[PDB]
């Protein structure tokens, strides 16, 4: 005897009773699960798309079906193939770099005899597809372990700068592009000390003293020395070498 | 420019030999003609990213501080 | 063929499925299921005979001599630590199957067979003519 | 550090702040804010919503992750940007000051992507880091690779039940 | 009685020519 | 069928693996003895285990001397299983 | 007083099965002289191609759907692939997710996914077929180089749109994009620039297999000109009609207006150029549901743009003073969904708009 | 909740699946005169042995003929054989996917 | 009504999946 009953549910609204033509046996697998709770436990694990909460009946075993909601199902692969253009998706063709995981799904199981009461994971390592900050795109493992593509100064950053230095009204030209020059050239740097400050200086002239000779602003330059020294940091030492600096560009 | 190349028609949605329970489209005319029905091909699904918006690279933190009688007169 | 490219799209999926079927079931087909993606995929695989077993501790280490096939990039011979549960009880133990050593291979590797008189040596064969006879202790590590 | 300050590199020479300027690994551990060395993230789907910053490599308990950078704004402007962004139900309003709220909306960094969490795997720490308010995200305990990274936002001044 | 879970399945994986009719052909559909 | 090897902590115990995906653990000593009709439609008497758990080819397998039956199998996925098999399939 | 100079009658009507909105229609302006004229619709997860033949018998050649997911294409755009000469379909919409069908082999050839919102507007550049232009909801432009499938350039940024953008336009020659968004603004970002030369070059020469380092797609922050007085409301379409801008909102008609006074020169504007000048508006009626884009034929000699209510208003450009005149307005008692899109074959012999109702309408020119 | 996995399997797998399982039904009679696990295979005389009668199966290269008497043919005119002892060199040919070798490329070893 | 035939084929795709996976394993 032994008459099993099922009950798919849908959004626990419209409902479809059957009954098990082969008592004790899989519908889907077409399986003989000899025991109830075989039965039971293969349906919940082979067929894990679908969800069964055994309820039990007054003549036989009355099984409630229902969809598997999450259901995690992805592509257990390579992540990259799950974004790989048609055509080389799964391609298989040749070896495929990936960053390395350990993963352990059974370790020591209790073996804990059977009972119906029962019918009332770790990883290490980069488990998933990263993507780029900038573009949303896919990241290679290839361009993992470098390119961390966040820097101090950004290129919207350093155009703004610039656009809001020659925005300016009350500026002359050359001094509107050594202040361009000064701010490119600190956050680029990024400097945060005052003690720093004084080198960076030097530094300016190590960087931008051939496009300053070039430009000809080197009189403007000085004037932002002096400035720089009257809002301390720099000194009168330090604006005679980074002077002397640049005349020796010049002579080069 | 474009009076070269070649350019290449298109053909009908033959029904597909490898799904013979593929879906079928119908469309129908309201000027007369016949009522057409082509095999509705199924694209390959594309895995989809989180729903983001834009917004700008960052390192240090940014402060952020938020009759036209003229001419016509002075011509008169 | 175009029908064969999709029976090998739909086998691809069908694969999946069945591999999402079977770890389902790890736990009531093996005592122990511990899966490691290498960074390249390797054409052989020998345990070393050589075991460390740490007092008080719940596991044991092996060594595991694995190739390398890379597409284009230097190919290496791997040695790789591998953590075993022992007998009794590991739940986290940071670092299971991480690597030791690596040398510099020319070419995938094709056999990993170590010499047994002396685990020391450890030979190769390199996708050339010629067979490559290595030695992971004379080597660097790095 | 008792204070809650960075180590101002003009004033604190002992402790290494100052030294090695252009290098890394400095002997001090309260100035990574004001020197930037911020640790690598990663930009993946979250586990709990949307998008997740993850951690490329691991980071032991209490140490600097990266600051929660972002556009500046005063206290009325933070409530206009609020009212904007309840649209979309997400919000990336931190609270910096009494005057001073810092929007990672329009622009900021890849921490950005951090999930609220009642057990987070991270904290924010708002220091004055050479004389301006600086928002620091630590891990709260030990961080393994490829751990998603979050932190609790009670201490945002946006509500957290009021976006998500 | 109410069906059986074998032809409920054969009543809805194929739902073509080949359905086998039988009560599948029948009122299925809305129990 | 790429690779064979016996079992070194038994006798009558082998194991294959291949292109076909899947690595298969076989009793000499349970070879043609009968079964049951269930036992013949899962495989054959002979065949003690089956394992399922690789995508690609099993490029290489191997025992692990220093443990019973333990064994670690190496696919194209760029994949590594080191797996031991149930205690009550052979008791 | 004169009453235009093309008249239109409706001769076929068709309607899609999936009986849900159908949002774009795209002639297929690639084809050569005598093939037949293949145009394509998208609505809902389905994208249905028809081919136009005499007295109006529209033979739906392909269709093509999304079922795996909750996909509502709404845009379309024709390209051809220059290899094989095969005509390129190019759909997204809800998803973000571009796809490059291909009609001869009926396969989606090519996906991309880099948009943090639904796609609204797909444009090719003119001279380049390989060039897609997607404007999305994530207030922000990308450039993809499909040929590559590589992201040319992204053009949003600190002073992109800080709304949705609606749609894009090409510049005749295909040289400088007006970008038309949800925030009021249309700003008009330059492909001339000689980092744009670098970028597509880069692009074009670009192997992922060659390096590692991933491909350095431009980040275009800062717009060549933006404005915000044009429209009280936010703009719907923008078109380039030579050096004139077509722009339409919700105010029931679409302006033309140019950058600059009216002697300014577009190429020679300034990036900070504050001033606007309109020239003529084209006022319709009951075209205040947003989204309905408009079209002008490949000669760009008339434009024709939908209504609500399902009336079809078409412009003649030729005339001098194209603000004047009164157009000609196609109706049919049948029509009384909302035309979403309508296009213009390479010939502007045959109109075809696609209404809500999935109902898709064919009118020829009686010439 | 947690977000949807995007199953793998989508639209065009499973409609190639349908499809599959539509021939199949149609051909073997698998789900209705197999119980839903065999293979129904209608046999058709073929030869006769003036000494038996060999007779062929209506799926094609699936099982090998067979010479039977005139009785027995009437008796074993239609042979129901389940999947599990079909013959492992022809089984595969009931479906393109019964097992495909994925990586069929070349190379390799 | 239309929530018999999405409840229907929501519940034919894993069905129709686990009948072609009960077909292969077979084999
Ligand atoms: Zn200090
Ligand atoms: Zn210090």
């Amino acid at each position: 005897k032994l008459r099993i009953f099922y009950q798919f549910l849908y959004n626990n609204n419209t409902r479809q009773q059957t009954e098990a033509r082969d008592d004790l046996h899989c519908p889907w697998c077409t399986l003989n699960c000899r025991k109830l709770y075989s039965l039971l436990k293969h349906l919940k694990l082979c067929h894990s798309r679908f969800i069964f909460n055994y309820v039990y009946h007054p003549k036989g075993a009355r099984i409630d079906v229902s969809i598997n909601e999450c259901y995690d199902g992805s592509y257990a692969g390579n992540p990259q193939d799950i974004h790989r253009q048609p055509g080389f998706a799964f391609s298989r063709n040749g070896p495929v770099k990936r960053t390395p995981i350990t993963h352990i799904l059974v370790c020591r199981p209790k073996r804990t005899k059977a009972s119906m009461s029962e019918f009332l994971t770790y990883s290490s390592g980069h488990n998933r597809l990263y993507f780029h900050s900038d573009t949303c795109l896919p990241l290679r493992p290839q361009e993992m372990e470098v390119d961390s593509e966040d820097e101090k100064d950004p290129e919207w950053l350093r155009e703004k700068t610039i656009t809001q230095i020659e925005e300016f009204s009350d500026v002359n030209e050359g001094e509107k592009e050594v202040m361009k020059l000064w701010n490119l050239h600190v956050m680029k740097h990024g400097f945060i000390a005052d003690n720093q400050m004084n080198h960076a200086c030097m530094l300016f002239v190590e960087n931008y003293g051939q496009k300053i000779i070039k430009k000809n602003l080197c009189r403007n330059f000085m004037l932002h020395l002096v400035s720089m020294h009257d809002f301390n940091l720099i000194s009168i030492m330090s604006i005679d070498k980074a002077v002397t600096k640049l005349r020796e560009m010049q002579q080069k | 420019e474009w009076k070269q190349r070649r350019i290449q028609p298109v053909h009908i949605l033959t029904s597909v030999s490898s799904l013979r329970g593929t879906r079928e489209c119908s469309v129908t005319s309201d000027l007369d003609f016949p009522t057409q029905v082509i095999p509705l091909k199924t694209l390959n699904a594309v895995a989809s990213v989180p729903i983001m918006y834009s917004w700008s690279p960052l390192q240090q933190n940014f402060m952020v501080e938020d009759f036209i009688n003229d001419e016509i007169f002075v011509e008169l | 063929d175009k029908e064969a490219a999709f029976d090998d799209a739909v086998e691809e999926r069908v694969i999946n499925e069945e591999y999402k079927i079977w770890k389902k079931n790890t736990p009531f087909l093996y005592d122990l299921v511990m899966t490691h993606a290498l960074e390249w995929p390797s054409l052989t695989a020998q345990w070393l005979p050589d075991v460390t077993r740490p007092e008080g501790k719940d596991f044991s280490i092996h060594r595991l001599v694995l190739g390398t096939h890379t597409s284009d990039e230097q190919n290496h011979l791997v040695i790789a630590s591998v953590q075993l549960p022992n007998d009794d009880a590991f739940g986290s133990v940071s670092g299971k199957i991480e690597i030791e050593i690596k040398i510099n291979h020319e070419g995938e590797v094709n056999r990993a067979r170590y010499m047994p008189q002396n685990p020391c040596i450890i030979a190769t064969k390199t996708p050339s003519s010629d067979v490559l006879v290595f030695d992971y202790t004379k080597h660097p590590s790095k | 550090y008792l204070a809650v300050r960075e180590c101002d590199p003009d004033l604190c020479l002992t402790c290494g702040a100052a030294d090695h300027w252009d290098s890394k690994n400095v002997s001090c551990k309260n100035c990574s804010i004001q020197r930037g060395s911020k640790k690598h993230l990663l930009l993946a789907p979250s586990d709990v919503a949307g998008w997740g910053i993850f951690i490329k490599d691991p980071v032991q308990k209490n140490e600097f992750i990266s600051e929660y950078c972002g556009e500046i704004i005063s206290q009325d402007e933070a409530d206009r940007r609020g009212k904007v962004y309840d649209k979309y139900m997400c919000s990336f309003l931190f609270n910096l000051n009494n005057d001073f709220v810092v929007d990672a909306t329009r622009k900021g960094n890849k921490i950005r992507f951090a999930n609220h969490s009642v057990n987070p795997n991270c904290y924010a720490k708002v220091m004055m880091v050479n004389g301006d308010h600086r928002i620091g995200i630590f891990a709260k305990r030990a961080i393994q690779t490829g751990e998603e990274l979050f932190f609790d936002y009670r201490y945002s001044q946006a509500d957290a039940l009021k976006y998500v | 009685p109410p069906a059986t879970q074998i032809s409920d399945l054969s009543k809805r994986k194929p739902k073509t020519e080949d359905f086998l009719t039988f009560l599948c052909l029948r009122g299925s559909p809305a129990l | 069928i790429f690779q064979v090897q016996w079992s070194p902590h038994n006798e009558t115990i082998l194991a294959s693996s291949g292109t076909d995906r899947r690595l298969n653990v076989w009793d000499l000593s349970k070879i043609g003895e009968e079964q049951s009709p269930e036992d013949a439609e899962d495989g054959p008497p002979e065949l003690l285990f089956i394992h399922g758990g690789h995508t690609a080819k099993i490029s290489d397998f191997s025992w692990n001397p220093n443990e019973p039956w333990v064994i670690c199998s190496v696919s194209e996925d760029n994949i590594m299983q080191v797996w031991q098999m149930a205690e009550n399939i052979y008791n | 007083s004169k009453k235009c100079k093309y008249s239109f009658k409706c001769v076929n009507s068709l309607k899609e099965d999936h009986n849900q909105p159908l949002f774009g229609v795209q002639f297929n302006w690639h084809s050569k002289e005598g093939d037949p004229l293949v145009f394509a619709t998208v609505g809902s997860n389905r994208v249905t191609l028809y081919e136009c033949h005499s007295q109006g018998e529209i033979r739906l050649l392909q269709s093509y759907v999304d079922a795996d997911a909750d996909e509502n294409f709404y845009t379309c755009a024709w390209t051809y692939d220059s290899n094989t000469s095969h005509p390129l379909l190019a759909v997204a919409g809800s998803r973000g997710i571009i796809r490059i069908i291909n009609p001869i082999t009926m396969q989606c050839i090519k996906h991309y996914v880099g948009h943090g919102n639904a796609i609204n507007e797909l444009k090719f550049h003119p001279r380049d077929p390989n060039l897609l232009l997607s404007v999305s909801k994530d207030h922000a432009l990308r450039l993809w180089n499909i040929q590559t499938d590589t992201l040319v350039a992204i053009f949003g940024g600190v002073e992109g749109h800080r709304d949705e953008v609606l749609s894009a336009d090409y510049d005749l020659l295909g040289e400088k994009i007006m970008s038309c968004g949800m925030d009021h603004s249309l700003k008009l970002w330059r492909i001339n620039s000689k980092r744009m030369m670098n970028a597509i070059k880069e692009s074009y020469d670009y192997n992922p297999n060659k390096t590692n380092r991933p491909f350095i797609s431009q980040k275009i922050h800062f717009p060549d000109f933006s404005t915000r007085d044009i429209h009280r409301n936010y703009v719907d379409c923008v078109r380039w009609l030579g050096d004139l801008i077509l722009s339409k909102s919700c105010e029931n008609a679409i302006v033309c207006w140019k950058p600059g006074k009216m002697e300014d020169d577009i190429d020679k504007i300034k990036p900070s150029e504050s001033n606007v000048t309109i020239l003529g508006r084209f006022d319709y009626s009951q075209c205040d549901i947003w989204y309905m884009r408009f079209s002008m034929d490949f000669w760009q000699k008339m434009l024709a743009l939908g209504n609500q209510v399902g009336k079809l208003y078409v412009w003649d450009l030729e005339v001098e003073d194209p603000h004047k005149a009164k157009c000609t307005t196609l109706t049919h008692h049948k029509c009384g969904a909302a035309i979403r899109q309508t296009s213009f074959s390479r010939d502007s012999s045959i109109l075809i708009a696609v209404c809500d109702d999935a109902s898709i309408w064919r009118w020829d020119r009686l010439r | 909740s947690l977000p949807r996995p995007h199953d793998f399997f989508d639209a065009q797998t499973l409609d190639a699946i349908r499809h599959r399982a539509i021939c199949f039904n149609l051909s073997a009679h698998i789900e209705s005169l197999g119980k839903g696990h065999s293979v129904v295979f209608h046999s058709t005389v073929i030869a006769k042995r003036k000494e038996k009668l060999l007779l062929h199966w209506m799926p094609e290269d699936i099982l090998p003929d067979v010479w039977v008497n005139e009785s027995e043919r009437h008796q074993l005119k239609t042979k129901v054989v389940h999947l599990s002892k079909l013959p492992k060199d022809t089984a595969l040919l009931l479906d393109p996917n019964i097992y495909r070798t994925m990586p069929q490329k070349r190379l390799k070893r | 009504q239309a929530d018999h035939e999405l409840f229907l084929q929501a519940f034919e795709k894993p069905t129709q999946i686990y009948r072609f996976l009960r077909t292969r394993n077979l084999i």
